[PDB]
């Protein structure tokens, strides 16, 4: 529970901006990620809040 | 000098109505099967 | 210093065993100090240097 | 030692079959050729050796194998690079899936299987039946092709005349590839021969092995000059 | 845009043997030289010697001490 | 954290290199078929048309691309420095073999060019030579695809 | 140099192609890579623009625990200056010391081998990074309530010479060629 | 080391002064080469004793030289995999894949046909694709039931004998480090091998690292004390 | 597959520098010219045992057949001679053992039909055929004839044009009568053990095909079988109840699946696979080896012409 | 899964060497020799 | 080449 | 304990120098003066 | 006994600086430029103990050579030899090749 959004962007939508909450190591930062194609990735987005 | 082989112990012998069902071909089949062989002999040096 | 750092050498280069004189050869040679066709190679080299015409002078080398 | 057989005849060749998995059938002879063996023409086509894998009336299975050209290696830089000639890699699997069955009854026929296939793979890892790779002859490895050439060109036999013999003779212990099925050389020219010649070759052989080691010894001393 | 890509192997040239995904597979391929782990120290420090020659690094600190 | 500095030397160093013929030990039909095998596939002749819409556009592809490129002016600057470089290598090849050849038969500046206007140095008849040359090339192509496109 | 250290990554990405722990032919075959994955040797795995090659970092066998084998440079010491070490003694089974339990050094102090690899056609619907992923990660602190504590188990823990893969994949659109 | 040639010379390179210049020099006497592969090292013995110095000298460059070239050729196919482009250079398979059989191997090609893909930006494939076509790949679906079907086990062979410690606490044990247990036991045995002042070699047989230097010190204190009583 | 050492006085007597490299016409093609022979009418030289045979077994082996031992032959090839090395005082051989490919006989591989002058079939057509011969699946019925599926690939595709991708299936049913089905285009990826349609009878593929193939040759057991493995209380009284349980086929009724490979006409590296595919490549190899045959002899003009120097 | 690609005859490499073989020798022989 | 890209985008696997 | 990230910081990343870096820093050492 | 690094230094350090010396490579060698001992020990021919060793096995040579020379062949080996040299006047390349067969297999077996 460190990361508190998620932004899907680019023109076939695999990497996302994540942004990190208070508490997380570093404070608050945006990262860009890559995504690889996992079909369990939404789930534990959605049930972390 | 030479030794001599019993011309039994040189060939097969069975009689094709001992075989399973098709396994026997036809005339009819056997030619087919020749004219394909030819066919794909010549099929790329005719294109 | 210097005994700490020829030892750290001399163990790296000693590593090869764990499976006339090079010098006077090495002292007679044409080095540029940081043979006129020598220039001439080193500037064409460094003029053509983006070009593909550049690989044609790689094959002018002893 | 007496020669081997040699009889002809007009023989009438079989009816051609068609197995569904394999057609021929047509030599009537018990042999082969080439080789003097004993032909296979039992025909086992799939779920026959799936069921014979599964009911273990199935011993041993085994596939021939193919020489896997070398630049398609991945064991050392290409051959191209220049680097020293890597010995030879190892053999694949016979793409065209001819396979031998052994039947626990003695019984032995063949089959067309490809390498891979799921069920016969599977069947084989659970029921442990026996795989083998049949190695190459030595007409097809590759490293005996310099050998198969040789005896290609050279001939078998030798010359050895003595004026009133002229005795086919075997090629010398250092190149005779089978055994010493006629003549020696020594013998031929000794017991259809004269002193003459005997004498002459003894010593001039002395001779060549005398200059063999005297060019030893001599290039011996001028190094140490 | 002349480029094109076989469209089985989207153009890496390869396919898995799946056999080996769970006296070895005669189908694929052979072994690499990195791939006996045994030898791999022994490969390392032949190169780092190898390395040790030419590195220039300490350059200046061997030239003031020449 | 620290700045990064731009790296002006011998960077790369793995591009300096042809080595294409080293490593495939030199010492693409599947393309095509699947391309037309594809347009036969998902779309009575409407195959030829697809097929010929196909080839034609593709080679006006080529063509508008050659003719935009060569329509900057700085290219053709480059296209006449490198006309007269080989005119003048030409010079000399064909002057070497045309005497050594009159001698064994017997047996058995720039300057003036790159400064000039380039329609006026050249004549006539060479743009007359390339168009009799071309007029003559594609002269038959009316009869050529009529008789190809009928069966 | 926050914006420009980026900028400058972009222009200039042909001189960040590893070529430090990557000597000579480094190419190990697919079922090394997969049989190294499936026992948690690599440290870290940088899948590329394609998906199609992938460059494999594993450490130095010596560099991957925190023993205190003298091969290795002096990174962490006691008071009197010899190497600490972390090896614990796995009371499931004793006699054998490659099965203890021992902590793993941090990534910037290790040696690395970086190795490449190319990958199948079919690397991604085969499910192999995905099945190592999913078995990886499933594994965290309990609460055991018979005791009332929070236990790490001891099947989540590194034994000797096993580190936890970290996996990268890099964007095409990162170039500017 | 300068003398010896043990390291590069005196003023070879300068890093300030042009690439011509330094491959010039690097060129000129075999300055790209290391002492132990340099053949003038060599070149005035080699005859009939071993006859191998001299080859077995140009049969080590040889293969030196081949390493080199493969890791430019390694370099080429990164720099073209950074991007989204096809690799220039195709090399056999390896241990675990086998060769495509639509392409001989050669993964692509040239055509004269433009490919659409590339000129309207079509080639990367919309990540939800991908997640569903793989999510219905790994989810194989049964229709049937085995109770009109008399199908008892999943498919397989040989489901009867399948059907038939303390790796639950501890988890698995690794099978690929056996090979160093040894000196993981000397490493218990003798903890002032863990001293800040030594750096042994490295390796695991023992005939590297950290038993030769045990070795050594056992054998070389026992000559020393045997060399004390005959004093 | 084991290798020998040979140190033995007598056994390198008999072998020299290698035992002779038994040479003749190559595996496939042995029989051509005796059969050409034989049906003209022709006397034919007979085949005459190998030398290791025997008279007493050649009375069995006209009989019963022959066994894995009769096939087996062996080569050895000598390493160092007789005076070259101590522990090898007159010499070591290397011997193995082998089968040759000659003891298949003419047998070949299935012949390519005609594509043309054959009649074709849908997909979806042999999807459903092979559902309906599939004993695990919803749509059984056995009441089904059986089916002889030869499943061919092509092996001209890169030597020459006409080359297809994919696999063809040849089915000959009851009537002794043949159709086609052409498999191009793997339609969509599934596993072996799956069993639902994919959506539109356009997307079948060669995937679901292989997949219906896989799942058709189940072994099927009784209940009894495992009902005498769960029942019983005991470890080992299961391990009775599985060692002894039997089983059933019923593809063994239904299908007959035999896989091929359409043999190839022309020679990859030959002359006329250059006609049919000109290349730049070509050229050059070419005309380097004709300077090999013709003038390479041009190193020998160097030699000639190092006369001035 | 599993492949069933077929073909019709398997490619003996048919139709310098004096390396291969000596190279061959050399390596059965060394074998023996670290036999013993 | 717009009009035949929908045929086309099959050797790539994608609508 | 139970409440620590185990993904560190990006502050407390220590920097390493590769062997071109090292070179710059005794070349950057040495013409101090 | 007495190493090398013994000699050119020995008494002018203690065994501290000594065993210091000594774990730092052979001498001086191939990495140096110099010539490896192992290397510089393959460049002599054979001595001369091998080469008498030689010259009297080839006095000996000679002598068993005029041995020979002095040999006549037997009454039975002029028959044996003149047979073997029939059974090769009526032969050909692939029987010759099967009695070789013969010979090997038959030897095999015994
Ligand atoms: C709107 C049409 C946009 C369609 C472009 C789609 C992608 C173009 C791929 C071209 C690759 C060529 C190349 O390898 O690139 C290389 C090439 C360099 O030669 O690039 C170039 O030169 C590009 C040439 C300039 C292109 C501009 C022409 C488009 C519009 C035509 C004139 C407007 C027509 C009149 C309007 C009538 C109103 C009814
Ligand atoms: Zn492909
Ligand atoms: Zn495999």
């Amino acid at each position: 529970g460190h990361v508190a959004r998620v932004r899907f962007y680019g023109p076939e939508k695999n990497k996302v901006m994540a942004t990190t909450r208070a508490s997380a190591p570093g404070g608050e930062r945006l990262c860009k990620v890559v995504l690889p194609p996992d079909p369990e990735l939404l789930d534990h987005l959605v049930s972390n809040g | 000098r030479r030794e001599a082989i019993p011309a039994e112990l040189l060939l097969v012998k069975e009689d094709p109505s001992k075989l399973p069902a098709g396994v026997l071909q036809t005339r009819e089949q056997l030619k087919q099967a020749q004219r394909d062989i030819n066919w794909a002999g010549k099929r790329e040096q005719v294109f | 210093l210097r005994s700490r750092m020829f030892l750290n050498f001399l163990t790296e280069r000693n590593k090869y065993y764990l499976n006339q004189n090079l010098r006077d050869i090495k002292i007679k040679a044409n080095y540029n100090n940081f043979t006129m066709f020598r220039d001439f190679w080193v500037w064409s080299y460094n003029n053509t240097q983006t070009n593909a015409f550049n690989q044609n002078l790689w094959w002018l080398l002893p | 030692p007496a020669l081997p057989a040699r009889a002809t005849a007009v023989v009438a060749p079989l009816p051609e079959k068609n197995y569904g998995s394999l057609r021929g059938g047509r030599w009537p002879f018990l042999y082969d050729n080439v080789y003097g063996l004993p032909v296979v023409r039992q025909v086992a086509s799939y779920g026959e050796v799936l069921e014979g894998i599964r009911t273990g009336r199935i011993s041993q299975v085994l596939w021939f194998q193919a020489p896997r050209a070398v630049t398609a290696s991945a064991a050392a830089p290409p051959p191209g690079l220049g680097g020293p000639q890597q010995p030879q890699p190892p053999p694949l699997a016979s793409p065209d899936g001819r396979c031998l069955v052994r039947f626990a009854n003695g019984q032995v026929k063949q089959a067309v299987i490809p390498p891979g296939e799921p069920r016969i793979s599977q069947a084989l890892q659970q029921y442990g039946t026996a795989v083998s790779y049949i190695p190459l002859e030595p007409r097809y490895m590759p490293e005996l092709a310099a050998m198969r050439a040789r005896g290609a060109q050279e001939a078998v036999l030798g010359e050895v005349d003595t004026g009133a013999v002229a005795t086919p003779v075997e090629l010398p212990e250092d190149e005779r590839r089978g055994a010493a099925v006629g003549p020696t050389a020594f013998e031929a020219v000794a017991a259809y021969g004269s002193p003459e010649q005997l004498a002459a070759a003894l010593d001039d052989n002395y001779q060549a092995a005398a200059g063999q080691v005297a060019a030893l010894l001599a290039e011996r001393e001028a190094w140490v000059a | 845009l002349l480029q094109h890509k076989c469209q089985r192997c989207k153009g890496a040239g390869v396919m898995t043997c799946p056999a080996c995904l769970g006296g070895g597979c005669r189908v694929c391929g052979t072994a690499c030289a990195w791939d006996a782990e045994s030898e791999w120290m022994e490969r390392w420090g032949e190169w780092e010697s190898r390395l040790a020659y030419y590195d220039k690094a300490t350059g200046p600190l061997m030239d003031e001490w020449y | 954290q620290s700045e990064h500095n731009v790296k002006i030397f011998h960077n790369s160093w793995w591009t300096h290199l042809n080595i294409k013929n080293l490593v495939n030990n030199q010492d693409s039909e599947f393309i095509n078929s699947a391309i037309i095998k594809s347009i036969n596939n998902k779309t009575s002749s409407e195959k030829e048309t697809m097929q010929l819409l196909l080839m034609s556009s593709s080679i006006l592809l080529h063509l508008c691309a050659i003719i935009s490129l060569v329509s900057i002016s700085q290219v053709r600057c480059f296209v006449k420095f490198h006309l007269i470089l080989l005119y003048k290598l030409s010079n000399v090849y064909n002057a070497i073999l045309n005497q050594l050849s009159n001698k064994l038969q017997k047996n058995l500046g720039f300057l003036v060019e790159w400064s000039s206007d380039f329609i006026t140095i050249i004549p006539e008849n060479v743009d007359i030579y390339i168009w009799n040359v071309f007029s003559k090339i594609y002269r038959t192509i009316p009869l050529s695809f009529i008789s190809t496109t009928l069966g | 140099a926050i914006f420009w250290n980026k900028l400058l990554d972009r222009v200039q990405y042909k001189e960040n192609l590893p070529q430090a722990g990557l000597v000579g032919d480094m190419r190990i075959s697919y079922a090394k890579f997969l049989e190294l994955l499936k026992d948690q040797r690599v440290k870290r795995l940088v899948v590329y623009g394609d998906m199609r090659t992938a460059v494999v970092e594993v450490p130095h066998p010596w560099s991957a625990s925190v023993l205190g084998h003298p091969a290795t440079h002096p990174f962490y010491e006691d008071s009197a200056h010899n190497r600490v070490s972390m090896l614990r003694p796995n009371p499931a089974a004793p006699e054998d010391v490659t099965q203890w339990f021992c902590a793993e050094m941090p990534e910037w102090d290790m040696e690395k081998y970086r190795f490449y690899v190319d990958l199948p056609g079919d690397f991604w619907e085969s499910g192999v990074l995905q099945r190592h992923l999913a078995a990886q990660r499933a594994e965290g602190a309990v609460w055991d309530p018979a005791s009332g504590q929070y236990i790490l188990p001891y099947r989540a823990q590194k034994k000797v010479f096993q580190v936890s893969t970290e996996v990268q994949l890099l964007d095409p659109q990162e170039s500017w060629d | 080391p300068y003398d010896a040639d043990a390291n590069l010379g005196y003023q070879i390179v300068d890093p300030t002064a042009s690439m011509g210049e330094n491959v010039w020099n690097m060129a000129q006497v075999y300055n790209s080469l290391p002492p132990e592969l340099n053949p003038l090292r060599t070149q005035h013995l080699a005859d009939r004793g071993g006859g191998n110095t001299q080859a077995a000298v140009e049969a080590a460059r040889s293969a030196f030289d081949a390493q080199v070239v493969m890791e430019a050729a390694l370099l080429q196919n990164l720099e073209a995999a950074a991007q989204d482009l096809p690799k220039p250079h195709r090399l056999p398979p390896t241990a675990g894949t086998v060769a495509c059989n639509e392409c001989g191997g050669a993964a692509w090609g040239y055509s004269f046909f433009p490919n659409t893909a590339v000129m309207f930006g079509l080639e990367r494939p919309f990540w939800g694709d991908t997640l569903a076509r793989l999510s219905k790949y790994w989810n194989p679906t049964q229709v049937a039931d085995p109770a009109r079907t008399g199908q008892l086990l999943p498919y397989g062979e040989g489901g009867l004998r399948r059907l038939l410690a303390l790796e639950a606490v501890v988890g698995k044990a690794p099978a690929t480090t056996g090979r160093y247990r040894r000196d993981l036991e000397l490493l218990l045995a003798h903890p002032e091998l863990r001293d800040g002042a030594l750096r042994v070699p490295g390796g695991w047989g023992p005939e590297g690292g950290l038993q030769t230097y045990l070795r050594g010190q056992q054998e070389e204190q026992a000559r020393m004390q045997r060399r004390r009583d005959l004093a | 597959t084991a290798e020998r050492f040979i140190t033995d006085a007598k056994e390198l007597n008999a072998t020299g520098s290698g035992l002779p490299i038994i040479d003749g016409p190559d595996w496939e093609e042995q029989h051509w010219a005796a059969l050409k022979a034989m049906s003209a009418g022709r006397p034919v030289a007979l085949p005459t045992p190998h030398a290791k045979f025997g008279p007493e077994d050649l009375q069995r082996i006209a009989a019963s057949g022959p066994r894995l031992e009769d096939l087996t032959l062996e080569h050895a090839e000598r390493l160092a001679g007789p005076g070259q090395l101590p522990t090898a005082p007159d010499g070591v051989a290397l011997a193995f053992r082998y089968i040759p490919r000659s003891v298949l006989g003419d047998f070949r591989q299935e012949v390519e039909p005609d594509w043309r002058s054959l009649p074709a079939m849908s997909p979806a057509e042999l999807y459903a055929g092979l559902r309906a011969r599939n004993w695990t699946s919803a749509h059984y019925d056995p009441a089904a004839e059986p089916w002889r599926l030869q499943v061919f690939s092509c092996d001209y595709k890169h030597t020459g044009v006409t080359g297809w991708p994919g696999y063809r299936v040849v089915v000959t049913s009851r009537g002794g009568r043949r159709r086609w089905v052409d498999l191009a285009e793997e339609g969509e990826l599934v596993q072996l053990t799956e069993q639902a349609p994919p959506a539109s009878p356009a997307d079948i593929g060669y995937s679901h095909v292989f997949a219906q193939l896989y799942q058709a040759y189940e072994p099927r057991y009784s209940p009894e079988a495992l009902a005498a493995l769960y029942g019983s209380s005991s470890s080992k009284g299961k391990a009775a109840a599985a060692a002894a349980a039997q089983h059933d086929t019923p593809a063994l009724r239904h299908l007959d699946v035999s896989y091929h490979g359409t043999g190839s006409a022309v020679a990859p590296g030959s002359g006329t696979a250059f006609l049919m595919q000109p290349s730049w490549d070509a050229v050059t190899g070419a005309i380097r080896w004709g300077l090999e045959r013709s003038g390479l002899p041009e190193l020998r003009a160097l030699r000639d012409s190092l006369l001035p120097e | 899964n599993g492949h069933l690609s077929v073909v019709s005859n398997a490619n003996l490499l048919t139709g310098k060497r004096l390396n291969s073989y000596l190279i061959y020798v050399n390596q059965n022989l060394k074998k023996f020799i670290q036999l013993n | 080449l717009a009009l035949l890209t929908p045929t086309l985008l099959t050797l790539t696997g994608q609508s | 304990e139970l409440m620590r990230s185990a993904v560190p910081a990006p502050g407390e990343v220590p920097n390493r120098n590769s062997r071109g870096q090292v070179a710059e820093q005794v070349r950057a050492i040495l013409d101090q003066y | 006994s007495e190493d090398s690094v013994e000699q050119e230094f020995g008494g002018d350090y203690s065994e501290a600086s000594l065993e210091y010396i000594r774990a730092l490579g052979p001498k001086k060698g191939a990495p140096f430029a110099e010539v490896d001992p192992a290397e510089q020990a393959a460049a002599l021919p054979p001595s001369q103990a091998e080469c008498e060793a030689a010259k009297a096995v080839l006095e000996n040579y000679k002598r068993d050579i005029d041995a020979l020379k002095t040999y006549r062949p037997s009454e039975q080996e002029r028959a044996a030899i003149d047979a073997r040299r029939a059974l090769a006047l009526e032969a050909t390349p692939e029987e010759l090749t099967w009695l070789k067969m013969r010979e090997y297999y038959a030897t095999q077996r015994a």
